[PDB]
RNA sequence: UUAGCUAGUAGGUGGGGUAACGGCUCACCUAGGCGACGAUCCCUAGCUGGUCUGAGAGGAUGACCAGCCACACUGGAACU
RNA sequence: UACCCGCAGAAGAAGCACCGGCUAACUCCGGCCAGCAGCCCGGUAAUACGGAGGGUGCAAGCGUUAAUCGGAAUUACUGGGCGUAAAGCGCACGCAGGCGGUUUGUUAAGUCAGAUGUGAAAUCCCCGGGCUCAACCUGGGAACUGCAUCUGAUACUGG
């Protein structure tokens, strides 16, 4: 019921921290075709339970430093 | 081109470039005469054009035609300039007539304005 | 802001009369309305459709003495309106306040038509306009100032206009001096010798 | 009773032995003013000769156009050698928004309301063609009707 | 490679009625039998058939009036390197009503007037004059 | 404190008056929250020139807003003439 | 005709600090982070509602009016 | 002050550009010189130079210059091309990227529909109102083609 994203981990050499991409579907503004964009987010991961390759759920909250303002929420699939 | 070829590089407009760059985007410019001196035309043409160089305040030497019939310009003369043309190649601005420094011609009674001229008095 | 030259000189360069005279006489017996203007009058050259578009336009513009800038914002504002732009065009130039005052039989010609509305002698439901270009609207009731019903201007140009045609839309009592504008003329009601899509044309390109 | 106009008049050039010989070709269109419309081309040594073998080509090989209370059934493109012409139809009270030969076209046929642009090159001959080539290939609701085998309930 | 079979199946209708063709052969596809049934429910073509069960092999009969194509310009609008989708309020209309555009709603393949009056939008898959 | 006040607009010598009110910080015709009416003080007495909205006003004032004393005769002659 | 950039740099624990979250700051640890969807570097530039033009899509533009930002001889700093 | 009233007397008030074609407007007079020219005249009867007469267009303005868009489909998304006019890499393999045969199920990301919030006021547009008209001011509406959220649709694209 709360707004979120969801995306794949990219990155998760950092403790506590993932990097999540966003893609998403954008039309050209000019040209009319529908390109893909990406959207690479610094996400709080607890527990360090998120590995590269998952598509996990994210909301946003407060600053947590100083490029991570997004937080798990849950894993949906499992780098496999 | 391919709309996948125009995203990845959109379309480029072609720039166009100014015919007058010594005015800057301005009307009309100032200068002092460096050189006053008369040239040939170019192939069909034939005469001695009246013409100068001038040294503008933002630094551009340029050469310019001093229209109308007689003129009393020398070196050091501040006149002002403004764009156009004369088809003398190289030459791109005219001299204003009636302008601080270049007097009106003498004897117009049509086109005055053009020559800068006031209006004869009855 | 006025023209105030020479008047058969505009009729003979449109070829038709422009009513630019009160109409003592008839136009032929005061000038050559047949030949063109000037030293090259005899001669007639061929004109191109953009002349003959000017050659419309200033026919109108003479017609009604209105200007270029008036005319243009005319032509703006019944292309803006609904309907046909023509007889919008049209509509807007005979709504004018000189010009009904003419028609309406109080002047000879709308020169003097628009010298009696600019000198504070023409009253729009009793309030004294004397502007030329006031747009009447129908039910406005135009009338003579109690000051210059004494004119005998006023008097000639009644006697004129009876000698005239009586417009459809314009009830006017002589006796009282004054008249009603009941509606605006539709395209029927004016002159049938008018191209409006000329005007059209040739503001449109 | 129909309407003929002239369009365009050229001086065209033959080089011989002796130097060059010039003759005069005329473009002209005519039309009855109600979707009939035929423009002819007429070369001669003369200026009157050769507007006069137009008006007789003109006057034969006229088409029939499908019109729509005087103005088009939908927009067309009409297209010959350099010319390619996009033909719109208006309301009541545009009139004829096109170029010269466009014009004249447009206008001798019947048509009273268009909007038209004349794109490539605006050779006179080539634009009267193209136009000629989009008016005729223009169909009316009943046409369509009729060739799809159902009623004209789109009209 | 073949990677627009709709524009393929079009291109085969155009270049069937452009040479007289009587009826027109093809493999056979859902979308594709879906386009057929809207264009023969519409009158430009006169019937199709899809034979076949591991190869469906879709065909169709092709019109004509008076020795003329009945089908004078059919135009493939969305295709795979432009997607092209409308909203119900900006559905096209082909020769100004008297073409149709068949038009891919939620509610099935219908042509454009259907989907206006379905209050629909969707991808625009061709234009038929 | 928020106001209630007048910006004055039209043109010369005959002004036009939006009731509005807006933080008593920013300029007169400048940056203002919600416009609850206007003011015509030259009205030919056949026309409206009074038709500033009472209900938000009083919900205004209600949540502290300060009402001008422009504005409070105005809504004094709203409420005697209505 | 600028391809690599970054050491408080990216993150974590703890102390401090702020009205408030936060490398905002410090100690330590981990070795990361940004980048071909243009990072870094260089030139130009106040942003917007809007204005002009255009059938439209667009192109140009940001004076007046209104909103936001920045500046107050130049550089720095804090006090109330 | 606006506005109104009285006085006197046409009395205090018309200029600028252009006229070879494009482009509305033509004759006379004075040597490739003087000169004009936005793009295509003048070497001794120049509608193109200069003057005069006449005319044309605007008009308390008129022209020139500078600048933007249009015309320019002349950067072509709408809306262009590449045999010879400018344009197919000398040829191939191939990563990123773009696209992808056919059927079923599922999801609802793209897509579509509805609703909510927002999209400041002014400006643009429509119907009126007040300035004697207009400019201008102003009431109401439309518009702000956008973004987010929520609920559904499942044909097509995607997973």
């Amino acid at each position: 019921k709360i707004r979120t994203l969801q995306g794949r981990v990219v990155s998760d050499k950092m403790e506590k921290s993932i990097v999540v991409a966003i893609e998403r579907f954008v039309k050209h503004p000019i040209y009319g075709k529908f390109i893909k964009r990406t959207t690479k987010l610094h996400v709080h991961d607890e527990n360090n339970e998120c590995g590269i390759g998952d598509v996990v759920e994210i909301r946003e909250c407060r600053p947590l430093s100083k490029t991570k303002s997004w937080t798990l929420v849950r894993v949906v699939e499992k780098a496999v | 081109a391919t709309v996948n070829q125009l995203v990845r590089k959109p379309r480029a407009r072609k720039v166009a470039k100014s015919n007058v760059p010594a005015l800057e985007a301005c009307p009309q410019k100032r200068g002092v005469c460096t050189r006053v001196y008369t040239t040939t035309p170019k192939k069909p043409n034939s005469a001695l054009r009246k013409v100068c160089r001038v040294r503008l305040t933002n630094g551009f030497e340029v050469t310019s035609y001093i229209g109308g019939e007689g003129h009393n310009l020398q070196e050091h003369s501040v006149i002002l300039i403004r764009g156009g043309r004369v088809k003398l190649p190289g030459v791109r601005y005219h001299t204003v007539r009636g302008a601080l420094d270049c007097s009106g011609v003498k004897d117009r009674k049509q086109a005055r304005s053009k020559y800068g001229v006031k209006r004869p008095k009855a | 802001a006025r023209y105030l030259g020479p008047k058969l000189k505009l009729s003979r360069r449109e070829g038709t009369d422009l009513f630019l005279k009160s109409g003592v006489r008839a136009i032929d017996t005061k000038c050559k309305i047949e030949q063109a203007p000037g030293q090259h009058g005899a001669r007639k050259p061929r004109l191109s459709d953009y002349g003959v578009q000017l050659r419309e336009k200033q026919k109108v513009r003479r017609i009604y003495g209105v200007l270029e800038r008036q005319f243009r914002n005319y032509y703006k504002e019944a292309a803006r309106l609904k309907g046909n732009t023509g007889e919008n065009l049209l509509a807007l130039l005979e709504g004018r306040l000189d010009n009904v005052v003419y028609r309406m039989g109080f002047g000879a010609t709308r020169a003097e038509a628009r010298q009696l509305v600019s000198h504070k002698a023409i009253m729009v439901n009793g309030r004294v306009v004397n502007i030329a270009s006031y747009q009447v609207s129908p039910n406005d009731v135009v009338s003579i100032r109690e000051k210059a019903k004494k004119q005998s201007r006023v008097k000639a140009a009644l006697e004129l206009a009876e000698q005239r045609e009586k417009p459809t839309w314009l009830e006017v009592d002589a006796g009282k001096m004054e008249g009603t504008f009941k509606r605006k003329p539709e395209r029927s009601d004016l002159s049938a010798d008018i191209n409006e899509h000329l005007i059209v044309e040739l503001y449109s390109k | 009773e129909l309407q003929e106009k002239l369009i365009a008049v050229n001086r065209v050039s033959k080089t011989v032995k002796g130097g060059r010989i010039f003759s005069f070709t005329a473009l002209t269109v005519v039309g009855d003013g109600n979707g009939r419309v035929g423009f002819g081309y007429g070369k001669a040594r003369e200026v009157p000769a050769a507007i006069q073998k137009a008006m007789e080509k003109a006057r034969r090989n006229m088409i029939n156009v499908a019109l729509n209370n005087g103005t088009l059934q939908h927009p067309v493109k009409g297209v010959h050698t350099g010319s390619r012409v996009f033909m719109q139809p208006a309301s009541e009270g545009t009139g004829i928004i096109a170029g010269g030969a466009m014009r004249a076209v447009l206008e001798v046929a019947g048509v009273h309301n268009v909007l038209a642009k004349a794109y490539g090159s605006t050779n006179p001959i080539n634009v009267v063609r193209a136009t000629i080539d989009g008016l005729e290939n223009m169909n009316s609701p009943e046409m369509v009707a009729a060739k799809r085998g159902k009623s004209v309930e789109e009209i | 490679s073949m990677q627009d079979p709709i524009a393929d199946m079009l291109t085969r209708i155009r270049n069937g009625q452009a040479a007289n063709k009587a009826a027109v052969t093809m493999p056979s596809s859902k979308l594709k039998v879906a386009i057929a049934n809207v264009l023969k429910e519409e009158g430009f073509i006169e019937d199709f058939k899809v034979e076949g069960d591991t190869k469906p092999e879709l065909e169709l009969t092709l019109k004509y009036f008076q020795g003329k194509a009945v089908v004078e310009s059919i135009q493939r609008v969305s295709r795979p390197g432009l997607r092209i989708y409308k909203r119900k309020d900006e559905l096209p209309k082909v020769m100004a009503g008297l073409g149709i555009a068949v038009v891919s709603t939620s509610k099935g393949v219908m042509t454009d007037r259907a989907a206006r009056q379905a209050g629909l939008g969707g991808e625009i898959i061709c234009y038929v004059a | 404190m928020v106001t209630i006040r007048l910006a004055r607009h039209g043109a010369k010598k005959r002004p036009f008056y939006q009731v509005v009110v807006a933080d008593s910080r920013n300029a007169r015709n400048g940056r203002f929250i919600e416009r609850v009416g206007f003011f015509n003080p030259i009205a030919s007495e056949k026309e409206e020139g009074t038709r500033l909205d009472l209900d938000r006003i009083a919900h205004w004032v209600g949540q502290g807003a300060t009402i001008s004393d422009r504005v409070a005769a105005l809504i004094k002659e709203v409420n005697k003439a209505a």
